[PDB]
């Protein structure tokens, strides 16, 4: 997957040479910003499941058509709510991985690759996922350097769905 | 391709859990020694041509029969191919010290290498000897006390020596 | 690629004989039920997206462990790949009901499929279960008494069910 | 081989989609014309060998240079006459298959693919084969719909040789 | 690719020695009979179409079952493919009489030929019979006393007959 | 390897045809000039090692910086002199092979393929090799037709190094 460390090594390997001066500073740049990314994933580790349980309840208040619909394919049943926390928890878990990595990589392979094909196949509206992701962005209550790393990858997921 | 940070993420995803306290800490330890890690990645790169050139000179001395007529490596095309291959191993060991993971060396360098040498008539134990000499020559340059802030970079030398060992056990 | 008419021609050529009375008659029988055959080829095509989408929903219900973390089919790339593969099987079963022969499904779809799944870590018994569910979902749509001239298309359902069975025994 | 059923399925598979509206009518067109093709192959099944034995005798009267020539490579010997009925019978047998199929396919693979290379290699003149094929076209004594299907594929073989 | 002169050079290099008295002499012997060698390379080339065409006519006579319906070589595509393959063997045997070495026939013609025929359903013993007939037909033309300066070209016929034998033992 | 016999056969094989009229005369040309090439390799066989031992001593007089330098990579040590006769003997041996062949082939694969990469990697100067090869060219004492074949391939090696 795409991490700045991998991105540089892939580019270098293509040219069959070692890392250029420009590529090394790009890698030295990863480590000077990495601490805030690991501390971001520490916030998600301790309170990610809790933010997911609230984000699931937010969509049942923003979009009423999800909880009042049919049984075989909608969130009316208590099993559908369990899949809604699960999906949002998968998203938040993948965003935490992005901070540990310092790049879009985990979101790219785990959620962005084949996103639009799947939702269009299973009757899922990205409108619900953007809505619950805009919630945890304004409700996390994070500092600054740790919050910058959290906001970058939550808004990449929102850009990938819209 | 995977780095040290993405290795543990791929493991964390496979159990559907966020990274634990110990997993973030052992990774924070890599960011803590990263300055010394990048010093190693610079020293091997700068002395690239020198490490492979001398390891060869030592290999021909250790095994002269191999490089003169009747050997698997006679002709200018072959002598250059041997130095190139030794330059490849080094370049990929350097990529491994940077990534903190060995996947790059493994995936696009060591994969069907034992099979390539078997089908070409190239020894293997002689390529391992060449890699072993590159190790000894790399540890002297990488751990040179001169021109650097004095400190401890033992876990880097151990890890760097292991990456050469992994590249030799793959051809022998 | 071969159709039902060209299957018997390839057999007739191999013995250097023209088609016999029974060979022209059993083929005239296909032209006789061809209207019903093309109704089947239309119904599977129209409800293509629906048959594969629901067979998946049933498979995840039957085998939840497979689609969530640690399973062979987690990630959006994989969930889409599974639906695509199920869409492939269906598309080729449809081509087989049209041709009256199974060569199309066999040659460019089922060939090295068991080998692909073995080398990818994909189960096989779970793909067979998915194909089995597509069968049940295809027989309801294909044999729907509504919006069609009432008649008997039993030999078509039997043949259509066999083509799904052939696609499952090739992966299991 | 090329049959209209195969032709449509090959084209469809190339696009990775199901049969188009245009392709389905092309297939529905095969079945509305198929009965006459199967009845054509029924005429050939019962009297094809008989038409071949007469067509072989026709060329020994149209082109005299075949029966009065040498022994190692010509139709002077009674074994050469046996190969002439055999070849013409192979042609008629392959044309019958074309009617059962509703396309050029059997002629394409069994006789047209590598025709000119073989005749030019074995000193065979297509002039003899066109001559005996023009005979059975005007001597078969077939109706209309069954005759249209017989004439289409006999004249495709004549177009392929000339 | 190697010729007779470069075969002995590759052997001379492998022992790191110049060519010996006997090695230059046995090669001078090839230059001595080269006029007769090139007469053979011309006669097979000129009568190329004739040698393969007649060897086929003899093979169909020897094995009629093979070329008529149900056989491995029925259809115009196959009859042409058989003549083409026989034309290939001849063309490469001609290249071998010129080079004085058999590497050309071996490397790009006979390599995975037994494997190609096994995977295609083509006999092998019938291809060997075809090559054997091409040998008999090639020796009559190549050693024709007419239109040539009379002499002895026995070692050329022996060598030429061996090259056909090598091409048959590779398919049988 | 490239020999005129191989060169013609490779070109012929590319076109999938037998040797052209132009290619055959090119091959008949090889044999009319081959005797002088084999007699050239006979001179090298008997006195090539002797010419190599003298050529090695010539470079220690033309270029003084080779014998007065360091021990790990230079010709100061008596082992380096043994490698200098060896290298020059390898060159002369490969040139003899070129005469036996009637082409550049042995020099192409054994010495020219990957020459500049190796010398630039091991700190070897082509200046030394050209110097010792210019010596044996003016010291061999060969006739004419045998000397023409010797001079062609010694000066191809000099062209390949410069
Ligand atoms: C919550 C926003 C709401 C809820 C979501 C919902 N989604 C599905 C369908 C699936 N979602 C997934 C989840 C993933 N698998 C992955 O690999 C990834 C990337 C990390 C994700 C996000 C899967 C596997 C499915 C299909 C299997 C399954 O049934 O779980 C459903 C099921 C309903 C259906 O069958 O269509 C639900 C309920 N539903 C809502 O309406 C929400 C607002
Ligand atoms: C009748 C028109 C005359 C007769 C024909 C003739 N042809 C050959 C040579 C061959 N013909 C075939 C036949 C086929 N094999 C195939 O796969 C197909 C496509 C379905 C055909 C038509 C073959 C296999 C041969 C070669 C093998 C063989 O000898 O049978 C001959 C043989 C004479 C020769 O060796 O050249 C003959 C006699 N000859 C005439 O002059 C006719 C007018
Ligand atoms: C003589 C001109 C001088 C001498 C030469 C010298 N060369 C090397 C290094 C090598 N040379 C070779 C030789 C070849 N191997 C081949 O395959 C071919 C093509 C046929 C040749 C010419 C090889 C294999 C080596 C490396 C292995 C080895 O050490 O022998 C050296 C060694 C010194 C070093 O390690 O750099 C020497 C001494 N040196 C001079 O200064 C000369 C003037
Ligand atoms: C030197 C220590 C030893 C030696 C090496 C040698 N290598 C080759 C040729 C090849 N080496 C490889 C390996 C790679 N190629 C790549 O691009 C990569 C990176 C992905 C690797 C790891 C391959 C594929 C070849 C073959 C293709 C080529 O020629 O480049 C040779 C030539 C073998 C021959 O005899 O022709 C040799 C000799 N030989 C020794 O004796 C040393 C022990
Ligand atoms: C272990 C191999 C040896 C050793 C290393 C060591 N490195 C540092 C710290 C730094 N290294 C750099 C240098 C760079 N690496 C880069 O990639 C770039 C960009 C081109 C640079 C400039 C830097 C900037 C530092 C930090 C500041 C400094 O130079 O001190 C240390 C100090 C401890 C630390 O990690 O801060 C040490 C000790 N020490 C040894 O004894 C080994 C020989
Ligand atoms: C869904 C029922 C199950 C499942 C499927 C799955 N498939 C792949 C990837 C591939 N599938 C094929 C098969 C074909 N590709 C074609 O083009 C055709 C038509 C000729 C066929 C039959 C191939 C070749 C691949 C690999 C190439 C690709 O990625 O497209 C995967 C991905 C495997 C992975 O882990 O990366 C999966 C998972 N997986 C399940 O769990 C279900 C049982
Ligand atoms: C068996 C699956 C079901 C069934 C079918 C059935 N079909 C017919 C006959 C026809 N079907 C068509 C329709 C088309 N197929 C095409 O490909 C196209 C082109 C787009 C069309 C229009 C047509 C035209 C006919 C013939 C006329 C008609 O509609 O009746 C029948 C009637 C018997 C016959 O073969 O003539 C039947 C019974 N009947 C069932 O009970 C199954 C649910
Ligand atoms: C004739 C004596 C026998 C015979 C031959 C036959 N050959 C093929 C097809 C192929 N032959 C080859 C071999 C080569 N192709 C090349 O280009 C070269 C030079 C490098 C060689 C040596 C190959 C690769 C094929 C397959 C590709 C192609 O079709 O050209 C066939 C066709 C097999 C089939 O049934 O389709 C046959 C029949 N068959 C006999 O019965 C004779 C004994
Ligand atoms: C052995 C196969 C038969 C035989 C041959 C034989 N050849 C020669 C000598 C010559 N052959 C040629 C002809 C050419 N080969 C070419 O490639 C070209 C270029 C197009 C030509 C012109 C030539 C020129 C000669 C030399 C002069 C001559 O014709 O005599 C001989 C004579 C002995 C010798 O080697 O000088 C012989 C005997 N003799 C037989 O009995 C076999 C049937």
């Amino acid at each position: 997957m795409k991490t700045p460390l991998t991105e540089a090594i892939a580019a270098a390997d293509l040219r069959g040479s070692y890392l250029s001066n420009t590529e090394l500073q790009a890698v030295f740049g990863r480590f000077n910003r990495a601490r805030a990314g690991l501390e971001a994933a520490r916030a998600f580790a301790n309170n990610g499941k809790k933010w997911a349980e609230a984000a699931a309840n937010h969509v049942y208040q923003k979009f009423p058509y999800t909880t009042q619909m049919q049984g075989p394919q909608y969130a009316s049943t208590p099993e559908g709510k369990a899949k809604c926390v699960r999906d949002i928890d998968h998203y938040l878990r993948t965003i935490s991985y992005c901070c540990v990595v310092g790049g879009t990589g985990p979101l790219d392979d785990y959620v962005v690759a084949g996103l639009k094909e799947f939702n269009s196949a299973l009757g899922l509206s990205p409108s619900w996922y953007i809505a619950a992701l805009e919630f945890v962005r304004d409700n996390h209550g994070l500092t600054g350097d740790v919050a910058g790393e959290a906001n970058t990858y939550i808004n990449y997921a929102i850009n990938a769905l819209s | 391709m995977l780095d040290a940070f993405s290795r543990v993420v791929e493991q964390a995803d496979k159990k559907g859990a966020y990274l634990s306290n110990d997993e973030i800490n052992a990774l924070q330890a890599i960011v803590a020694d990263s300055n010394k890690r990048l010093d190693v990645v610079n020293r091997l790169t700068s002395n690239a041509s020198s490490i492979v050139a001398n390891a060869y000179r030592a290999l021909v001395a250790e095994r002269p029969q191999v490089f003169n007529p009747g050997g698997p490596c006679f002709h200018h095309r072959n002598q250059a191919a041997c130095i190139r291959d030794l330059g490849f191993i080094l370049r990929y060991v350097t990529y491994s010290v940077l990534a903190g993971d060995t996947s790059v060396m493994d995936d696009r360098c060591l994969n069907g290498l034992r099979e390539t040498y078997q089908a070409l008539g190239t020894p293997g134990d002689a390529v391992a000897s060449g890699i072993k000499k590159m190790k000894e020559a790399a540890l002297k340059i990488a751990n040179d006390p001169n021109g650097i802030t004095k400190g401890d970079c033992s876990q880097l030398m151990s890890e760097l020596a292991s990456y050469f060992d992994r590249a030799a056990a793959a051809v022998a």
